[PDB]
């Protein structure tokens, strides 16, 4: 298992990891006032 | 027992003694560390009827 | 009156948190050996 080599490859595809991650926090923020 | 498994006997009897009274330092916070240090130096096991 | 305090008890939290600081560290270390 390189989890050295792994680092590197979140480390360039961070911009990735936060783009869409917070997106499903959005997703969901608008589903806490569709609830009761 | 019951009084024997009791904090507060443990603690009236530290008081009292002069194993204690010897050991004070003057500092009130010293002086409760080490009567709590000494509580627990008394330990109760209670006992089964059934293991003897 | 208590003797001492039950929170937050700051050698209890230098070691969890030394211990967690530790070990990303020795992750930060580990993962450049393969970057050079």
């Amino acid at each position: 298992l390189d989890i050295r080599g792994l680092f590197r490859t979140l480390w360039a595809g961070k911009l990735w990891i936060i783009g869409m991650g917070l997106a499903f926090a959005l997703i969901a923020l608008a589903y806490t006032f569709f609830a009761r | 027992v019951m009084q024997l498994a009791s904090w507060d006997t443990r603690r009236e009897f530290w008081l009292q003694t002069d194993y204690y009274k010897q050991r004070m330092v003057g500092n009130s916070k010293a002086d409760a560390a080490l009567l709590d240090e000494m509580i627990n130096n008394i330990q109760f096991i209670p006992g089964d009827f059934t293991r003897a | 009156e208590p003797v001492k305090r039950d929170s937050p008890r700051r050698a209890f939290l230098m070691i969890m948190w030394g211990i967690v600081g530790g070990l990303i560290g020795a992750g930060v270390a580990l993962t450049r050996r393969c970057s050079k």
